[PDB]
Formats: C-alpha cells, structure tokens, sequence
C-alpha cells in the first residue's frame, strides 16, 4: 500500500497472489499502468524495464538474467 | 644413427647430449636454426611422437618428445 | 600396475606426460601475468588433449576396460582445468565423458558428497588462479569479453577520390559500444562486483568516453561527406563563397591529420587515449554546421531575390 497499491480488497487478494507464489512467472494486466510503477518502488534501482517491442530486447534481458535484475515485461500480448 | 631433435643449442636436450658423448653412441641432428621457425612448423606434427614436441629422439621405433622420456631412454639404453 | 611390463610401463609414461600438463598450469598459476598467459595455454592444450581424445576411442577408461593410475591422474588435471575454463571439455566430448566416468564410479561419487571431500581451493590459497577462501563468478568471463572485442576493434576505412580517408560501416560498432556499455550498468545490480566493482567503472569511464567520441565523429563524417559533394569539387562555388572554402580547406586538413593518426593506431579504443580527440572534433564539427548553416542561408537569399527558386529547390 505504502508504495501506491490501491486499498481495494480485490487488488490486495490479487498483489498478494502475484507475490506469495512465485514458482511461475506472473502475468499481470492493467489498463492503468499504476501496476507497473508498484513493482518498481518494491525493487528500487533492481528494476530494470522492457518491451516485447523495443529493439535491444533480445540483448538487454541477457544483461538482466545474468545480473540478478528484477525484469518487467511492458507488452505482454506481444511475446 | 638415432635422430635428436632441438634447437641448435643447449636449451632442453642438454643433459641428454652429454650422456650421449658419454656413451660414445653416435647421433644425427634436426636442428632449428634461429629465424628457422618454420622448417620447424614443417615438421611440427608429421613426425608421429606420442605428443609432438621438443626436444624429440627418435630411433628404434622409439618416439620420444618430453625431454623426461628422451632422457630416460637414453638412460635405459645404457641400462641406468 | 596393468596387465604386463609394456602395460606397466605405458601407465607410468601417462603418469609422466599428465603431470607435464597438470604443472604447467600450477606454473603460470602463481604468476602475476596469469589473467594474459592462459589465452596462449587453453590454445596449445588442444593438441595434448586430443591425444587424450583418441585414446579414448574404443577404450572405456584410459589404458582398457578397467580403471588405472593415470585416469586418475588427467581427472585431476581435468576437474582443475574445468574451474580455469568451464568449456575446456566442450570441444572434445570423449573427454568429458572420461571425467563423467570417473566421477559416476559409485565409491567415488559417493566420495565427493561424502564429509572426507576437500571440495577448493584447487592451489595454494597464496595462487593467484584458484587460491583464496571461495570461488567467484560470471562478470569477469564477461569482462574479459568486453575487452577482448576491443583491442580488436576493427573500422572499414576506405579513401575516396581525394586525399582523406573514410570510415565505412558505422553501425556495428556504433552498436556494439552501447551495447557493452548497457552491459557494464546491469553488472551494478550484481551482488559480487563491488571490489572487483572498482576496476569496471575505470573500463566504464574508457567507453563512455569512446561513445562521446563515437557521437561526434559520425557527424564530422556525415557533413564532411555532405559538404564534400557540395564545394569540394567545382570552381563556380567555391568562387561565390571565398570565406566558406577558405574555412573548409583548413578543417580539411586537421580532419585528414586526425584520421590517419586513429586509423594507424590500429586500435579504435586506443583513440581515447589520444590528445584533444573529443575537443578537435566538436571544434570540427561546429565549423562545418556553420558552413552549411552559411550555404542554407546564402540559397535562400538566392530564392528570395528570383522567387522562381523557390519552385526549383
């Protein structure tokens, strides 16, 4: 909450789904990306923030993978 | 005539050398002369040694390159 | 011992030429100048291996079908190599099965989990290779790659109809520096970097000041290029702007200086390293945007005074 997650019992049950398991990668959707920023004050300067669009993609999530950094993905629908 | 193989100088194959002379076995040379490096590239791994190499000595069926198994040999060959 | 005498023998000549490999990496490992000299070792250790190799061919561990001296003699070799370089088995596959082998004989498979096992370091802890309380892991081999691709760094050049010599192919490069520069941030978000930390912001400051330089001089390259097929060629129009050619001769001349001074160095990154390279370019390049700033508005002057020109362009 203390980041900017919305009081909300449905986005608390959700977050809380997204955080407590993670033997699977999440897939988050939002229409408002508030979601993206949340993430981002959790992790700090870890966050590292990319696109299935962007053109350095290939290149830049071999740098996140190798160095612990905490990825978003910011197209989903496009993978 | 067994065929010792080394720089045409001491270096590896020194001690090796004097025993040889010791045991007034005769030997012929490969020698590499100073800006020979190639003729050495030539022969580098057609020569069939265990591992190719220098210092090499090469006689009765007897392939040796480390200068440890050259030595030997010459060694053996006097019973030593 | 073997089967026989000539078994027995050929044991112990493998006991001999392993250790002749297994020393000569302890020998250059407490050297100061190991980080360089394993470049030249990893290349001639090929050659010994692959005897290794074809020995291995049609024989279940080295010297027949069952387990002998110097099999357990290359293992070490092997597991001390494989901490050195991780793909020193990779190129010959009858050799990392031979190490597999031995680490899958029951006895001592059981042996390395067991409490007995004296897991590392693999040298004195006073080496410089694997010495000291804990093995570290991946941001140096990348390092090493970052290095590697630029004392190499290799630039089309190609002269043209007159004097100057030109820098084809921008974009590889071009990319790669950004490319290697993005990878030295993300290194920041690892755990283990913060001493071998110090020593990567020296090779970030080289490359940051690489791509200051990079910025700019595709520029210079560009407009020069421009302005070459513009007044570099005719009499009519250097005849109309006396200043302008006056001006653009005298670039001409520095820029032709500076390029064959970098080009023979042989090195784009040791470009850096060179006197007033940042500096003489963004000189450079601000008198040849003035130049073109000058013509731009010499030919709309001309369009003004017959506004034909203007439908010409």
């Amino acid at each position: 909450l203390e980041c900017g997650l919305d009081k909300n019992d449905y986005f608390l049950e959700n977050m809380s789904i997204v955080m407590n398991s993670q033997d699977a990668v999440p897939f988050l959707l939002d229409p408002s990306s508030h979601m993206i920023t949340v993430i981002s004050n959790y992790y700090g300067n870890k966050t590292v923030l990319l696109s299935f669009l962007e053109e350095g993609f290939v290149k830049r999530l071999e740098n996140a993978i190798r160095f612990g950094s905490v990825v978003i993905i910011q197209d989903g629908e496009f993978f | 005539s067994p065929i010792l193989g080394y720089w045409k100088i001491k270096g590896l194959v020194q001690p090796t050398r004097l025993l040889l002379e010791y045991l007034e076995e005769k030997y012929e040379e490969h020698l590499y002369e100073r800006d020979e490096g190639d003729k050495w590239r030539n022969k580098k791994f057609e020569l069939g040694l265990e591992f190719p190499n220098l210092p090499y000595y090469i006689d009765g069926d007897v392939k040796l390159t480390q200068s440890m198994a050259i030595i030997r040999y010459i060694a053996d060959k006097h019973n030593m | 011992l073997g089967g026989c005498p000539k078994e027995r023998a050929e044991i112990s000549m493998l006991e001999g030429a392993v250790l002749d490999i297994r020393y000569g990496v302890s020998r250059i490992a407490y050297s100061k100048d190991f980080e360089t000299l394993k470049v030249d070792f990893l290349s001639k250790l090929p050659e010994m291996l692959k005897m290794f190799e074809d020995r291995l061919c049609h024989k279940t561990y080295l010297n027949g079908d069952h387990v002998t001296h110097p099999d357990f003699m290359l293992y070490d070799a092997l597991d001390v190599v494989l901490y050195m370089d991780p793909m020193c088995l990779d190129a010959f596959p009858k050799l990392v099965c031979f190490k597999k082998r031995i680490e899958a004989i029951p006895q001592i498979d059981k042996y390395l989990k067991s409490s007995k096992y004296i897991a590392w370091p693999l040298q004195g802890w006073q080496a410089t290779f694997g010495g000291g309380d804990h093995p570290p892991f991946v941001i140096e081999k990348s390092l090493n790659r970052i290095k590697k691709f630029w004392k190499e760094a290799q630039y089309e050049v190609i002269e043209h109809s007159s004097g100057l010599k030109l820098v084809r192919e921008w974009d590889v490069l071009e990319q790669a520096c950004k490319e290697d520069l993005e990878e030295l941030v993300s290194m920041k978000a690892s755990n283990y970097y913060k001493i071998f930390e110090q020593d990567c912001l020296d090779l970030e400051s080289k490359l940051t000041k690489l791509s200051e330089i990079q910025v700019n001089w595709v520029e210079v390259q560009f407009y020069w290029l421009d302005l070459y097929g513009i007044l570099g060629e005719n009499l009519d129009i250097q005849n109309f702007l006396p200043l302008e050619t006056s001006k653009f001769k005298s670039l001409t001349s520095e820029y032709k200086m500076i390029t064959t001074r970098a080009f023979q160095l042989d090195t784009t990154i040791e470009v850096i390293h060179i006197p007033n390279f940042d500096t003489t370019l963004k000189l450079t390049i601000d008198s040849l945007k003035m130049i073109k700033s000058s013509l731009s508005t010499f030919l709309e002057r001309q369009r003004r005074q017959f506004p034909r020109f203007y439908f010409l362009g």
